[PDB]
RNA sequence: AAAAUGAAGACAUUUUAACGAGUAAGGAAACGAAAUGGCGUAAGGACAACAAAAGUAGUAAAGAUUUAAAGUAAUUUAGAU
RNA sequence: AUAAACAUACUUUGAAUCGGCCAAGUCUGGUAAGCAGGACUGGCGAUGCGGGAUGAACCGAACGUCGAGAUAAAGUGCCAAA
RNA sequence: AUUGUGAAUUAAAAGUAAAAAUCCGAUAAUAAUGGAAUGAUAAAAGCUAUUUAAGGUAAGAUUAAUAAAUUUAAUCCCGAGAAUAGAAACUCUUGAAGAAGUAAAUUAUCUACCCGUCUUGAAACACGGACCAAGGAGUCUAACAUGGAUGCGAAUGA
């Protein structure tokens, strides 16, 4: 039976990294965020002031309004039945920038570089590029031959029981 | 008027033909292929198959809400019905995760032709429609470049471009009873069970079941 | 029981692909024979179905079924106390109908289920190398002996009438 | 007469009967409490658009 | 047995005219043929909206309907629900076509210059619909909708049905 | 549920498809393609042989006892005393 | 990737209910309990049918009225179909 | 110190390497012959006959070159479409001397714990109930709200 303090069971929740202790990085205070990026809320203890609560901890949220000095972050919050919208404002040595959309960003960007060729070579003409392939889940690999003339066999079969003392 | 009935019939001819010079055309480039690799001495590495029948085989009564879920996103909803899945890395998985209540296999294009046309049916206009003409799938599946059944029988095979669409249009076939397991259908079929994965040794439960 | 010839060969970064692993698993079918290897590769080479290809699985048949043969088998088994190597002795003719007789031997001496014995190997041994108490006896050239009190027997099931008429009777056969 | 204290059996069978009632999309458009500067720059810029607009009706 | 959803349950659409009115159904046995029968989707709009309940059906006023008319001068207004007069503002020349119209509604619309048309006729003239204007009332000016909800709320309370001492 | 037909037929239309367990509880009446379908008790206003003698009844009412028939059922119908 | 148009989003009004109990490749107190209290899920309550001789919870499987077949758990000396 | 058997291997003969029987593997399908449950009776996108010929991908056949071939050429065979012509109306038994069905009584195999209620759980060694008839318990007035049908509508009611 726990009590209902605002930072109950953050012995190991709040606990600085090992080896990690002291001031922060000066990238967290100089990366600028935009509305619409996608950020981490990462509590820090060192800084008591503006602490987020620890239920939004690790949470990727989307900034929606930059302050001054805090940038507001909008998370979505588990209620009885129901999903609501927090809407908080942190200082930027609790969040994160988030890399949720990293592997999205490349792709969106390939396909770009293809349609920036595509309207040139349907300029001179030319037939134009395929856009990329999309992601497919592993497939089943097809047939495929061995050279035998490099290839070595091993035989298995079950070990004869040794004693471990 | 009606003459199109005699082209309609000449078109389907034409594409029979085409469908079962690629089968075989297929079936033969892999026979000489291990024939070659015999010959040479090298080893051949056959390709795993891309296509897999799986059939409910427990009741409805005790299970888990994430197991409840696959079965529904597999339509898998009733004892005794088997479906057409795609193999990939997702839907292996998802295939493992509900082993206890499905036994699955490769289906031989011969289990593939009896099951469609036997226990064929398809969804038009939400009434599940058995097979009956060309006309009924060539209404329903016309856009796909599917006119006849044996574009249907050889899509689902050989998981053609439109496998998704042909696939989610064919109701779920509704099977027999048959002798499920040796000792019972509680434990894999590696032990000699019921539910897991038969391989090509789907084919022998399902002639019982058709 | 079938014994089949499979090989498998592990495309990763840990192991080479030019080494090919070959076993002869001895199960009812294919699918269990598979099942066999898979566990053989992943308990002794870290070798994942996920991350190997298959290439044969063929059955092996019995070349000259009609010679009786002295086989060996070596086998460890899992007991109540711990694990042992046992090394029994069976004249068949097929290697396949060696290993069944093993199976059902070892369920009922050892009351061992077939899920706790891995057959290591299995030979052929000479007629005298034979030392099994009961067997070595059948192993000579000049056995003989009167198979006694015979019950008669019947040709087909069609002639099995369940009360009979007249007296019964044995036969020294 | 004690009787058992709390339990949280079929509670998660309740909540997903009716599942989570996901927000609408004018729940995360709201912009109460935004930045000062940008929303007087945002206003100013709609009311003169708007004038912009009007005039040309009244023209017309 | 079939492990679905939800069973099969009535859909909450209405299919015919609500009530005993002799004329308002006969009305939807015409819109429910030429629906049918044209396929097309002004008369399966007509034929839905003749099925809604009154309040459902709420009024538009002559005001409205100028507003609306305004840069479609040869065109037929056509809202199924009766048509109220807003007598603070002059009513142009204009045709509408409505299930009923308030005497000193169809007086204003005739003295302009306008016409009073039913359903029948519309669909007499106009079946599929090429000269009309479908219009609606609006549904949210009901004073019934204020008192909905919880007035303790935080972001859009009730508005507390009155009662023993209420201040 | 969806198609087709629809001033009156009739069995609350025709066709196809899916479905049918259940305590507490809910589904008021009316609504032609009917937003569940019905049985029974008593009283009030009408209708009940359409050609000017217009429901049944001393040529035996209501009731009672049973025998059979219709309806899944609530119940109804008819014969005999 | 897979499924989803009798899909999806609901709005209003309102009924009953908040004594619970069981199982476990789970946990805490207790020597222990068919004890007391919890996490996740499935059930009984509200539930009949086939099997375990009999049994609220075990195994198969959930039910409109029927006919014919293939089955499930599990069985095949007699009671008892094999 | 002559000889016997022999797994296995090898020579020559025979063998184009599809018979039959048994075993081991693989399968269960096309067909035929008899039935069963629910039906139907009608003629065909039936079946059959004559014409030309899309086709026969190891395999319709014969050949030849060659061959651990689902490798090539020839000329025979059959033949899808289509056009043209052809064909299905029946027997027996029982029944106002009581058919088919239905009902009542008895017998036989299978089957069946006391109803209502509180309760997690009652057939309960939990409570009410000896039997029958008649009576017997969500109604009326007043205020508000939602909702379905109704009239009128900047008015409605009076």
């Amino acid at each position: 039976p726990l009590s209902n303090g605002r930072n109950r069971r953050t012995r190991k929740l709040f606990k600085r990294p090992f080896r990690g202790h002291g001031l922060s990085n000066t990238s967290t205070i100089l990366h600028t965020y935009k509305v619409g990026d996608y950020v981490t809320i990462l509590c820090n203890s060192s800084i008591q002031h503006g602490l987020p609560y620890k239920a939004f901890h690790g949470k990727t949220g989307r900034v929606w309004n930059v302050n001054p000095h805090a940038i507001g972050v909008m998370v979505n919050k588990k209620v009885n039945n129901r999903i609501v919208v927090k809407r908080l404002h942190i200082s930027p040595e609790h969040i994160k920038p988030s890399g949720c959309q990293k592997d999205f960003l490349e792709r969106k960007a390939a396909v770009a570089a293809i349609r920036k060729q595509n309207i040139q070579l349907k300029k001179e003409g030319k037939p134009l590029l395929p856009l990329p392939a999309k992601r497919l889940p592993k497939q089943p690999r097809p047939a495929e031959l061995i050279k035998g003339a490099d290839i070595k066999f091993t035989t298995v079969a079950p070990l004869k029981f040794e004693e471990l003392y | 008027c009606k003459a199109r009935c005699q082209a309609f019939r000449k078109e389907v001819i034409l594409r029979t033909i085409k469908n079962h010079k690629d089968i075989e055309a297929a079936k033969k480039a892999v026979y000489t292929a291990k024939k070659n690799a015999e010959i040479n001495g090298d080893l051949y590495a056959e390709a795993d198959p891309k296509l897999i029948v799986a059939i409910r085989i427990r009741g409805i009564n005790g299970v888990s809400p994430k197991i409840k879920k696959i079965l529904k996103l597999l339509r898998l909803r009733q004892i005794n019905n088997a479906v057409f899945i795609k193999a990939n890395a997702s839907t292996i998985k998802m295939l493992r995760l509900v082993d206890p209540y499905v036994t699955y296999g490769y289906p031989t294009l011969e289990t593939v032709q009896k099951l469609i046309y036997k226990r064929g049916a398809l969804k038009i206009n939400g009434n599940r429609m058995p097979i009956t003409s060309n006309c009924m799938i060539k209404k329903a599946l016309g856009d796909k470049d599917v006119v006849c059944v044996d574009d249907l029988v050889h899509e689902i095979y050989t998981v053609g471009k439109h496998f998704k669409e042909v696939n989610n249009k064919l109701a779920p076939f509704k099977l027999n009873g048959a002798k499920i397991a040796e000792k019972n259908k509680k434990i894999h079929f590696i032990l000699g069970g019921g539910f897991g994965n038969r391989e090509l040794l789907i084919n022998k439960l399902l002639a019982n079941m058709i | 029981m079938k014994e089949y010839y499979i090989t498998a060969r592990c495309t990763d970064k840990a192991h080479n692909p030019n080494e090919i692993f070959r076993s002869r698993v001895f199960a009812p079918n294919y699918v269990v024979a598979k099942s066999k290897f898979w566990m053989m590769l992943k308990k002794q080479h870290k070798v994942k179905k996920i991350n190997a290809e298959l290439l044969q699985c063929q059955p092996i048949f019995e070349k000259n079924p009609t010679v009786v043969k002295n086989y060996q088998i070596f086998l460890r088994y899992v007991s109540a106390g711990g694990i042992h190597n046992i090394t029994k002795q069976y004249r068949d003719v097929t290697r396949v109908g060696a290993v069944r007789q093993m199976y059902n031997d070892l369920a009922s001496q050892y009351r061992t289920r077939q899920d706790k014995i891995q057959l290591i190997s299995i030979t052929t041994v000479g007629d005298k190398a034979v030392k099994n108490p009961v067997l070595h006896q059948f192993v000579g050239h000049h056995v003989k002996f009167p198979m006694v009190h015979c019950k008669p027997v019947i040709a087909s099931k069609r002639f099995n009438l369940p009360i009979k008429a007249g007296k019964l009777t044995t036969k020294l056969c | 007469s004690k009787d058992k204290n709390r339990s949280s059996h079929n509670q998660s069978h309740k909540a997903h009967r009716n599942g989570f009632y996901k927000p609408k999309k004018s729940a995360y458009m709201s912009t109460k409490g935004m930045n000062v500067q940008v929303l007087k720059n945002t206003k100013a810029q709609r009311k003169f658009a708007l004038a912009k607009k009007l005039e040309a009706k009244k023209a017309a | 047995a079939i492990d679905l959803d939800r069973h099969h349950v009535r859909k909450h659409v209405s299919k015919t005219a609500r009530g005993n009115n002799a004329y308002m159904k006969l009305l939807v046995r015409l819109y429910g043929f030429l629906a049918r029968r044209t396929q097309s989707k002004f008369a399966k709009t007509i034929l839905h909206r003749l099925c809604l309940s009154r309040v459902n059906r709420p009024i538009v006023s002559t005001s409205k309907l100028a507003c609306l008319m305004k840069k479609h001068p040869e065109e037929t207004a056509v809202c199924v629900n009766t048509v109220t007069y807003d007598s603070r503002y002059p009513v142009p020349k204009m045709n509408v076509c409505a299930l009923k119209f308030t005497k000193t509604a169809e007086a204003a619309i005739t003295k302009a210059g306008g016409k009073c048309l039913r359903f029948d006729e519309l669909a007499l003239k106009a079946p599929t619909g090429r000269k009309t204007v479908l219009i609606r009332g609006k549904r949210n000016v009901r004073e019934a909708l204020k008192h909905f909800g919880k007035v303790c709320a935080k972001k859009n309370p009730a508005k507390q049905y009155k009662g023993k001492q209420t201040k």
